[PDB]
């Protein structure tokens, strides 16, 4: 069985006093005309999902209803917060509770607290380990549903339990139907009247007079046209797109070399025509820094590169810091230089217990300038010299200009859909839009067409060298035409 | 007078006004929200 | 990008209608068809005016 | 640390002093601070409300934190000040509204 929500489950969203004002707020509310899964106690106490999070309602005459377990198993495996209010005394535990196969009352612990005719409403969310409680008792006269109208309820109790809730359980007192409802994140606007009770509210998305209300911060709206809001259409699917090459990228030949170059003689070595996960870089823990300049290192799976290279060599511990943009020093502005545009990653790790013996073969003396009483000096690495102690470091640059991409790291292709709105990812290129065929000729040497506004146009397929269009899905303003509200509430859409 | 004034409006999108790149897409699929927010400001004033 | 075109409420064909309208006039009833009724009057003798 | 405007539990080391009413004064209540005249008020705060607000999200009221009552803040008389003079080439005398 379902009913309808109507107007109910609308809460003081903050500690904050209004009054006379059509104030606007987002929350997680119950949407307005909604369906409530409606329960029945005569001659039904399931687990119900909690999402997102739940408006809770019942109605009494007997007290029946008295209490909530709330948890992901419910059988003394995990935490469950229990409510229960028995005569005149609220009890509230967050125990890992041995619950019954099928709770009820007849007629590890985290927190302890203890204190038809009525209708009873709550509002249960979790919001970052916070289990906040809102509630409103009013007195009704009314059997077989729950009544219609409006009437807002307060905040009662915030209970900093941590507990990942999932499922929820109602408890029953055996010798009241009650309601559930799902909350979703939906603009509402509010009539705080002089006493400062919200008396009247309007779910943004419920219709498009109540669009209307929401655009023009009113519950009276004029004759006329209104530009409520955009419509857009929305993709489909997602379509990944890369070049179907299986050859993996040889870091291992850079990170794991036998030995590194001299820093006045740092080797560049060129990846390409690979696959480069770095997610093997990244995680491991052999590394004492892992630092992008350019591009966040988690996304570097994702995104693709024309070409990727790796400058290595040997430098001094204190002197990792200089590998950077914007750095300046002796080692910066002397031996090795990095353009203050780079973009990148530089990682190093000490070689205290492999190049250090003592360890003569390390020299030191525009970016990426080779420089093959003199200006040479070396050093003297030892075991036993942290700042003093000998660093591997491998500076990543990745040229990201839109262009053909030979390195592009470990995520498989799907399929591509022609003349439907999808979400696309071209060699780490994405965007919203239509793929059609095309008769723009690219020349071989071209990968993405660009528009007046620097967006793209048309891209290559990477697999398949064909010309692809990219037109943004259908679009436009929307607008409602009503007539007076005291005429009617009934509207247009343009 | 109207064809320029929206053919410069246009163009402006093509402007990075500090930001590493004038396309969006671009930076939201580089930079995690802490430094993608930053870039992200950038283009908003100026567009704005 | 967002940016659209909105149509005129008085299209073409409608603004014609309207010159048309006060062509006629002009012609067939001088000033008279802007004070008040269209008073038809013989064109020379609107002239002569 | 949760700052939400909401009744603190846990406030910082500080002596609290008596509280002035009808009067231009510089208040801090619970950490929140600003200048304004505190009376008397008829504004019904909900028990779980401590602080009330204005359009531009300034203090309306505030609940005292010690004796639950509600009192309004009015910013301290200000305005404009112009000076009408005739020309120095007549006069130094001026008149100030
Ligand atoms: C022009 C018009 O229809 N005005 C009516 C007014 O007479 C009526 O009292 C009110 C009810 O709220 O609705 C509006
Ligand atoms: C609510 O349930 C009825 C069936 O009783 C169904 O026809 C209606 O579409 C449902 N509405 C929503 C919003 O789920
Ligand atoms: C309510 O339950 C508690 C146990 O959680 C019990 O100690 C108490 O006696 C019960 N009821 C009343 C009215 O005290
Ligand atoms: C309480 O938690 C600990 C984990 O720190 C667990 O080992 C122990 O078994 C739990 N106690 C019970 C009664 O399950
Ligand atoms: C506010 O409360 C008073 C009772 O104190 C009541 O008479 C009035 O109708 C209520 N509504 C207003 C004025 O907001
Ligand atoms: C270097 O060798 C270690 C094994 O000792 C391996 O775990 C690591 O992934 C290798 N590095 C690269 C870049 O392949
Ligand atoms: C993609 O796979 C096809 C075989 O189905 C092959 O002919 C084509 O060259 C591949 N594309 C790339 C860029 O490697
Ligand atoms: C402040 O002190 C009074 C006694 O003068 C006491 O009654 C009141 O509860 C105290 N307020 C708080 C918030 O503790
Ligand atoms: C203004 O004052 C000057 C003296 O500095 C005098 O020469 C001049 O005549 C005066 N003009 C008028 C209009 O009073």
């Amino acid at each position: 069985a379902y009913t309808n929500s109507f107007t109910r489950g609308v809460y003081y969203p903050d500690k904050v006093f209004r009054s006379s004002v059509l104030h606007s707020t987002q929350d997680l509310f119950l949407p307005f005309f909604s369906n409530v899964t409606w329960f029945h106690a005569i001659h039904d106490n399931p687990v119900l999902p909690f999402n997102d999070g739940v408006y809770f309602a019942s109605t009494e005459k007997s007290n029946i209803i008295r209490g909530w377990i709330f948890g992901t198993t419910l059988d003394s495996k995990t935490q469950s917060l229990l409510i229960v209010n028995n005569a005149t005394n609220v009890v509230i535990k967050v125990c890992e509770f041995q619950f019954c196969n099928d709770p009820f009352l007849g007629v590890n612990c985290t927190f302890e607290y203890v204190s038809f005719k009525n209708l009873r409403e709550f509002v249960f969310k979790n919001i970052d380990g916070y289990f906040k409680i809102y509630s409103k008792h009013t007195p009704i006269n009314l059997v077989r549903d729950l009544p219609q109208g409006f009437s807002a309820l307060e905040p009662l109790v915030d209970l900093p339990i941590g507990i990942n809730i999932t499922r929820f359980q109602t408890l029953l007192a055996l010798h009241a139907a009650y309601y559930v409802g799902y909350l979703q994140p939906r603009t509402f606007l509010l009539k705080y009247n002089e006493n400062g009770t919200i008396t009247d509210a309007v779910d943004c998305a419920l219709d498009p007079l109540s669009e209307t209300k929401c655009t023009l911060k009113s519950f009276t709206v004029e004759k006329g046209i209104y530009q409520t809001s955009n419509f857009r259409v929305q993709p489909t699917e997602s379509i990944v797109r890369f070049p179907n090459i299986t050859n993996l990228c040889p870091f291992g030949e850079v990170f794991n070399a036998t030995r590194f170059a001299s820093v006045y003689a740092w080797n560049r070595k060129r990846i390409s025509n690979c696959v480069a996960d770095y997610s093997v870089l990244y995680n491991s823990a052999s590394f004492s820094t892992f630092k992008c300049y350019g591009v966040s290192p988690t996304k570097l799976n994702d995104l693709c590169f024309t070409n990727v290279y790796a400058d290595s060599f040997v430098i001094r511990g204190d002197e990792v810091r200089q590998i950077a943009p914007g750095q300046t020093g002796k080692i910066a502005d002397y031996n090795y230089k990095l353009p203050d545009d780079f973009t990148g990653c530089v990682i190093a790790w000490n070689s205290n217990n492999l190049d250090s013996k003592g360890n003569y073969n390390y020299l030191y003396r525009k970016p990426f300038e080779r420089d093959i009483y003199f200006p040479l000096q070396s050093y003297g690495f030892q075991p036993t010299n942290v700042g003093y102690q000998p660093y591997r470091v491998v500076v990543l640059s990745f040229e990201l200009l839109h262009a053909p991409a030979t390195v592009c790291g470990p995520k498989k292709s799907t399929n591509l859909v022609k003349n439907k709105c999808v979400n696309f990812n071209f060699n780490g290129l994405t965007g919203t839009g239509v793929l059609t065929e095309s008769n723009k000729k690219f020349l071989p040497f071209q990968q993405f067409g660009r528009d007046i506004a620097d967006t793209t146009d048309a891209v290559r397929d990477p697999q398949t060298l064909e010309i692809l269009d990219i037109t943004p899905c259908s679009f436009g303003g929307v607008s409602v035409i009503t007539p007076g509200t005291n005429t009617s509430n009934q509207v247009a859409v343009l | 007078q109207n064809a320029q004034a929206l053919n410069t409006l246009v163009k402006q999108l093509s402007s990075n006004f500090g930001a590493i790149s004038s396309v969006l897409n671009d930076i939201l699929s580089r930079l995690d929200p802490p430094e993608a927010e930053v870039q992200i400001d950038r283009l908003i004033t100026g567009r704005l | 990008n967002g940016l659209t075109v909105l149509p005129p409420l008085l299209t073409d064909e409608m603004i014609a209608q309207y010159t048309s309208a006060l062509l006629a006039g002009t012609i067939t009833s001088g000033w008279t068809f802007g004070a008040g009724a269209a008073l038809q009057i013989p064109f020379a003798m609107q002239m002569a005016y």
